[PDB]
């Protein structure tokens, strides 16, 4: 069934599962033509495929060449996503393949189901959660590898850095979703919060700064302020 | 002109034969239906006065034998049987006809109402969907489930319609996932028409039989099958032109015959709106779209 606040700890049990977000697969800039018409120009995109228990992120970079000569690109993008997720699963050893794939947008259900017909025992699920994975391209190192790619490429990351050495995967996911929600709400402020203090460094092999436990509580508090303050003004709440 | 005689009518019942329906009172002197047109399959159906639950009936073709109906008080229903003694059946029937104890299948001057609903329906194909090989006629009722319903529980009493499943390996060629799912022509023309049904007449026959079972008996799985067979065609970009033209005629007469008060449940909003307004064949079913918009504009 559908994933929501009521079955939220299921994400951190010992059944392998992946979130798939397709919101950054097909990306365009809209611009004027010399004749005063409007056109789009595609830019590189990515599939965000995330194990929420381990932090393992399978970032499939979608190079603009995949759109050349194709029609109905927003529809094609969903099928391309499902094709690449199916290929990822097939590439994994049986004992690493997921038991469930949770898609962040319901329009991914039929494309993924059809591409996974060979795997009848992998459940394809939607979610009622409004997860902020679209903001993944606000993470500087992920944006950089996507925009620099000159061909199709898969890049592997741990989106939790080393956090699991000190916190549980429930806490890590909660921190990730808070950071991403903040970046989605007000990217400039969120990024100021994260990278205003120069003594705190992002290790070469990490995505986020090397905050002490105490600094993470301050940071997390600051992100909440940004987000409910901005929920704050969106509504007159 | 052939005859389906009755041994008697011990319980009050609404009998129907094709589109006709009539009431027989308990122990009324009723001994059958004569003047049944030769050349068509027919269905003789029953709904008891006491228990409107379970419409039941029999598909038959009088060219295949001499069939009569007798009430079984143990099993509580009117049963079709075959009398092989032709001389005896003739005598029994002549007896009833002389005493004017039979109703008359009417012959209407400009009438193709039944032909147009059963054009492609053949007894031999009915008997493969409804498996009961010792009888030349086929029993159907409101409750019988289909083979595909049972995959999601008594096999002998099932409707063995051809299974259609749009998210199945049979429907989707490896490597053509998006292509085959959004344009089902492969599945229609190669898997189903060339492979399973062999020709469009057999496809249309099963489609027409499913509709009639859904309409006369409220067989939910028959309704599912009818709509699935419509949707497979409408969702195919590449359909022979003769098939589209005939489908339009088939559906027109089905929609024309449908009781107005049963459309609410007998028509699936999603399939019809998709078929008439979104599908590849949205502009290929003129007669059907016109009668649907004038008879059931609410569904749309
Ligand atoms: C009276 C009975 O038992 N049999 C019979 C009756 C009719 Cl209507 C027709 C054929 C037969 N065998
Ligand atoms: C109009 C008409 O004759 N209806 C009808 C048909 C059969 Cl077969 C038997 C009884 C009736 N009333
Ligand atoms: C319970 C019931 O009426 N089911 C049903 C039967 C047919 Cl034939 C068509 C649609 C429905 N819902």
């Amino acid at each position: 069934g559908a994933m929501n606040s009521s079955n939220y700890a299921e994400l951190f049990n010992n059944d392998i599962k992946l979130f798939v977000d397709d919101t950054n697969v097909y990306r365009v800039t809209v611009h004027k033509t010399f004749e005063g018409n409007v056109a789009t120009k595609a830019i590189n995109g990515c599939i965000f495929t995330l194990n929420p228990k381990t932090g393992h992120l399978f970032l499939k970079i979608i190079h603009t060449s995949v759109w050349a000569g194709q029609k109905r690109l927003s529809q094609l993008a969903k099928w391309k996503t499902a094709e690449e997720v199916s290929a990822l699963v097939r590439s994994l050893p049986k004992e690493e393949q997921p038991k469930q794939i949770i898609v962040t947008r319901k329009a991914m259900l039929d494309p993924l189901e059809v591409h996974m017909l060979d795997f009848p025992n992998i459940a394809i699920r939607p979610t009622e959660l409004r997860l902020p994975f679209s903001a993944a391209m606000s993470i500087d190192k992920l944006s950089d590898v996507v925009m620099k790619a000159t061909e199709p490429q898969m890049v592997l990351f741990n989106i939790y850095d080393d956090w699991l050495d000190r916190i549980s995967s429930y806490t890590a996911f909660s921190r990730l979703t808070l950071l991403l929600r903040a970046l989605k709400t007000n990217e400039e402020s969120a990024k100021m919060i994260l990278l205003s203090d120069p003594t705190i460094t992002i290790k070469s092999y990490h995505l986020w700064p090397s905050f002490t436990d105490e600094q993470w509580i301050t940071i997390e508090s600051q992100m909440r302020d940004l987000i409910l303050t901005e929920y704050g003004r969106k509504y007159n709440v | 002109m052939n005859t389906v005689p009755f041994t008697s009518a011990p319980i009050e019942v609404t009998i129907g034969i094709d589109q006709y329906s009539f009431n027989v009172k308990e122990n009324q002197p009723f001994h059958g239906i004569k003047d049944i047109p030769i050349g068509h399959v027919h269905v003789i159906h029953f709904q008891h006065a006491d228990n409107s639950s379970m419409r039941y009936g029999y598909w038959f073709d009088c060219r295949m034998g001499n069939f009569y109906i007798q009430y079984d008080p143990k099993d509580g229903l009117y049963k079709m049987m075959e009398e092989r003694d032709g001389a005896k059946f003739e005598n029994i029937v002549h007896n009833f006809k002389e005493r004017q104890m039979m109703v008359s299948y009417p012959k209407i001057d400009e009438d193709d109402t039944w032909y147009n609903l059963t054009e492609f329906v053949q007894m031999d194909k009915i008997r493969k969907i409804v498996r009961k090989d010792e009888n030349q006629f086929s029993y159907v009722d409101s409750s019988m489930t289909t083979v595909q319903e049972n995959e999601l529980s008594d096999p002998a009493h099932s409707l063995n319609y051809t299974v259609i499943n749009f998210k199945s390996r049979e429907a989707i060629r490896p490597g053509h996932e998006m292509e085959d799912f959004l344009d089902k022509s492969y599945y229609l023309n190669t898997v189903m028409l060339q492979g399973i049904f062999k020709n469009s007449s057999n496809y249309f026959g099963e489609l027409q039989f499913a509709f009639l079972n859904a309409m006369f008996f409220g067989n939910y799985g028959s309704s599912l099958q009818w709509h699935a067979m419509i949707e497979l065609i409408c969702s195919s970009a590449t359909v022979p032109k003769h098939m589209l033209d005939k489908l339009d005629e088939i559906l027109y007469y089905q929609i024309k015959t449908l009781p107005e008060q049963y459309s609410d449940i007998l028509l699936n909003e999603r399939v019809w709106n998709i078929c008439l307004y979104s599908s590849f064949q949205k502009n290929s079913l003129h007669n059907t779209e016109k009668i649907m918009e004038n008879k059931y504009p609410e569904l749309l």
